[PDB]
């Protein structure tokens, strides 16, 4: 009876909205639920009134009539990478659970290098890193993984194992 | 703690007619803490067909119960209603009168 | 707060599996959902006190028991594939409408008809590329683990005997290397240190890999004995 | 108007006929479910409603039901320990709502400790009304709990209604039923006094308005509230005093669903 989107995208910082829609027999009360990649959900925010619950940190508003709610997450970082999980309340007090709304973090680069290396071995597995437009493809049928980040004390990555510049059917740039 | 003294009122479920059946009721209400003790009484003996309702609530926080019986009316046959009370030290009795 | 045990579990179709949840958290309701992809969490079995278990949306195949306050157990009588999830136990603090879940870590059970197929990964870790030290002035290392099936396993990286997480960036979701049938996995994680952390030779780079497979208390016959363990390989830097 | 409510009882001893834990519903001053620590079911106390709720509810509302009653044995429990009390103790509780006339909608939840009141809850003010010192103690606890007070003022102001309606259209026929009453007047002698009797209505008002010669209306009565049959009709009845040498004659005037009678006395 709850229907949620499943993908999201926005820039490091910047903010975003997770939706969902309900519609259960009645209603009492709406929660938010963050999954972090096979960590168990965290409780997020409750909601069974019209107005937005201004926690700073995030918010949330409702709609009891138009029926749907949205979660206004902002000053967003890797933390903020997860997935996102509401649960509406029967009239009989019964837990809907939405499917959950993946919701991915741009990584902010000021410094786009596009570089291919040949990492050695110590089997020449290929490392394209510090490429956020750039989106990689898995092909050819052999071996590449997707996009990802690190920290420093900040770059992307894309791991695959022809040769380093074989020229994948994935959109390179 | 608080007690209330119940309000025992006895009757006739359809106007009596001497000598044709009937059932006599006995509404027992106002009462608080909820246990009671409800007897019916026939010339002085235990009419043993007692059947009770079970307790309600009222608003304000007091509980009423409707305790009756089939009996047949006759011109010399008197009915009572017998109640044990917390808030009483003795049972208190009301017989019913024709009116 | 609520925890779950066993972490993971590889049992075989038509077995005895019980799933068992604890929690410090004095809630009287505990209940037991299953994620999977797609639908989202659907409750199994549930209790709102000691000895009051009830049933759920998805009660089929599963029974549940709740001996005292602080352990509600689901008791997987007879195993078949497709009950193989992630089960989450969660508590509930009394509120009504109000409901605070607080799940606990998830237990990735995996129901199999042959356990021949379970096989522990094959760990890697590649040297950085020159290139990339003369350019980036920083070196990406790469570890690899490949071949192993199922996909209960956990990449960490142990420099100099401490678990960085500084620029670990281990794939989410492992991928099939043979994407048909049993299709065993494979998953790949990264590591950029500086280039001055790697020239100097005393710093020790590892690339741990926690493999959950074969319990103890199961018959293996072939040859060998692929029971959980840690596997890894090791690299020291080099100017 | 109707209503719709909820009680809970709360009780330290399960001495017999009074269970540990009840729990009754009400629609318009007529029960409708029931549970108790005896059958740990949530059972029906009307035809309308076994006929019109499938399975589910009873089963599901039961589940929730031994969860209330044990944090209802709990609350009780946690009281006596702040009165230092022991023996018998009541505690209870009314929720509902109440859709009026004019449409306008009211919600209520109160708590009571040994009958007299313990602490009331104000949807409007989403804040508890303490009566004592340990009510405020309850107080400065569940008021701490923002998700809690809305999700009651959700029930109360948003979702009980529904309830009622719900359960009005159900039992329309039982609520709304129509049944004429049975007048009949009797004499009682003085130790001059005309009763008018009335047997078998429903709905529970009627108006007995007691007459005296042609168009005056007798001052000095007596009244009887409108006690239960038993059958699902009520009674009642009034009775003069006829002055003692005036030879006035005297009627009842009874009017009920709009539908009045006129009879005489003797
Ligand atoms: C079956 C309809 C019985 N219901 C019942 C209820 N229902 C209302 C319930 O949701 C609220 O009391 C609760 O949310 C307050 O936190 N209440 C009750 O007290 N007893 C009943 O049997």
């Amino acid at each position: 009876g709850v229907e949620q989107p499943a993908k999201l995208m926005s820039v490091e910082g910047t903010f975003a909205r997770v939706n969902c829609t309900y519609s259960t027999s009645g209603f009492n009360g709406l929660s938010w639920y963050q999954q972090r990649e096979g960590q168990a959900p965290v409780f997020l925010s409750y909601v069974v009134l019209d107005g937005l619950k201004d926690s700073g940190h995030f918010s949330t508003f409702l709609s009891r009539s138009n029926g749907y709610s949205y979660l206004l997450l902002t000053e967003l970082q890797i933390k903020d990478s997860a997935s996102y999980l509401c649960a509406v309340r029967d009239s009989n007090y019964q837990l809907i659970w939405g499917s959950g709304t993946k919701l991915i973090i741009k990584p902010n680069i000021q410094n786009p290098d596009p570089a291919v290396y040949q990492l050695r071995d110590s089997k020449s597995v290929c490392l394209f890193t510090d490429f956020s437009q750039t989106n990689v493809s898995q092909s050819k049928d052999s071996y590449i993984t997707d996009k990802c980040v690190l920290d420093m004390r900040k770059s992307n990555s894309a791991v695959a194992w022809f040769a380093c510049a074989n020229a994948f059917n994935n959109s390179i740039i | 703690a608080i007690q209330k003294t119940p309000q025992i009122q006895v009757y006739s479920r359809h106007p009596p007619e001497n000598g044709k059946p009937n059932i006599l009721n006995c509404y027992v209400t106002q009462f608080h803490p909820p246990h009671i003790e409800i007897q019916m009484l026939k010339n002085g003996k235990k009419i043993p067909k007692v059947e009770m309702s079970d307790m309600s609530f009222s608003k304000d926080w007091s509980f009423y119960i409707l305790a009756h019986t089939e009996f047949t009316p006759t011109e010399t046959d008197t009915y009572a209603c017998r109640v044990k009370h917390a808030s009483m030290a003795e049972p208190k009795t009301v017989y019913w009168d024709r009116d | 707060a609520v925890t779950q045990s066993p972490r993971n579990k590889v049992a075989v179709t038509g077995g005895k599996v019980t799933l068992s949840c604890n929690q410090t958290n004095n809630h009287n309701n505990m209940y037991w959902y299953r994620q999977d992809t797609g639908h989202g969490l659907r409750l199994i079995h549930y209790s709102y006190g000691a000895g009051s278990t009830e049933k759920g949306d998805i009660p089929d195949g599963y029974k549940a028991s709740r001996p005292s306050q602080e352990n509600f157990s689901l008791i997987l009588e007879l195993a078949t594939p497709s009950q193989t999830s992630v089960y989450f136990c969660a508590s509930g603090d009394n509120w009504g409408g109000a409901e605070t879940l607080y799940f606990g870590s998830g237990t990735r059970l995996t129901v199999l008809e042959d356990l021949n197929k379970v096989f522990p990964p094959e760990v890697a870790v590649f040297e950085p590329s020159e290139a990339e030290i003369s350019h980036t002035q920083k070196a990406t290392l790469v570890c690899l683990a490949t071949g192993f099936f199922p996909d209960h396993v956990e990449l960490s990286w142990w420099v100099n005997g401490k678990e960085v997480h500084s620029g670990v960036c281990t794939d989410p979701q492992p991928l099939k290397e043979q994407p048909a049938l049993n299709d065993s996995y494979a998953l790949s994680s990264r590591l950029r240190v500086s280039a001055t952390f790697w020239q100097n030779p005393r710093n020790h780079f590892r690339c741990q890999v926690q493999f959950y497979g074969l319990s103890e208390n199961d018959e293996w016959t072939q040859d060998a004995k692929p029971v959980t363990q840690i596997v890894s390989a090791e690299a020291w830097g080099r100017a | 108007t109707h209503s719709l409510r909820y009680f809970r009882l709360a009780v330290s001893d399960p001495g017999p006929v009074v269970p540990e834990f009840i729990s009754v519903g009400y629609v318009d001053s007529h029960p409708i479910t029931t549970y108790d620590s005896v059958t740990r079911q949530k059972e029906p106390k009307a035809p309308w409603m076994a006929e019109n709720l499938a399975p589910d509810h009873w089963e599901r509302y039961t589940q929730l039901l031994r969860g209330w009653q044990q944090t209802f044995k709990a609350e009780l429990r946690h009281l006596q320990r702040h009165y230092n009390h022991s023996g018998l103790h009541t505690y209870q509780r009314m929720i509902g709502c109440e859709l009026l006339e004019d449409g306008s909608t009211t919600g209520f939840l109160q708590y009571a400790y040994d009958g007299q009141d313990f602490i009331i809850f104000n949807k409007d003010t989403l804040s508890w009304l303490a009566m004592d010192y340990v009510a405020h103690i309850t107080k400065q606890a569940w008021e701490a709990n923002l998700h809690e007070l809305q999700y009651q003022k959700n029930w109360l102001e948003e979702e009980c209604i529904a309830w009622l309606k719900r359960f009005l259209e159900y039992g329309r026929d039982t609520l709304e039923r129509t049944e004429h009453p049975v007048v009949r007047t009797t004499r009682k002698e003085t130790f001059t006094t005309f009763f008018c009797r009335a047997h078998g209505f429903y709905p529970p008002e009627i108006s007995m308005t007691w007459m005296k010669n042609g168009e005056e209306i007798a001052q000095e009565v007596d009244y009887g509230g409108v006690l239960p049959s038993g059958d699902g009709t009520y009674q009642t009845w009034l009775s003069v005093n006829l002055d003692p040498q005036s030879n006035d004659v005297y009627s009842c005037h009874v009017e009920h669903s709009g539908r009045q009678m006129v009879l005489e006395a003797p």
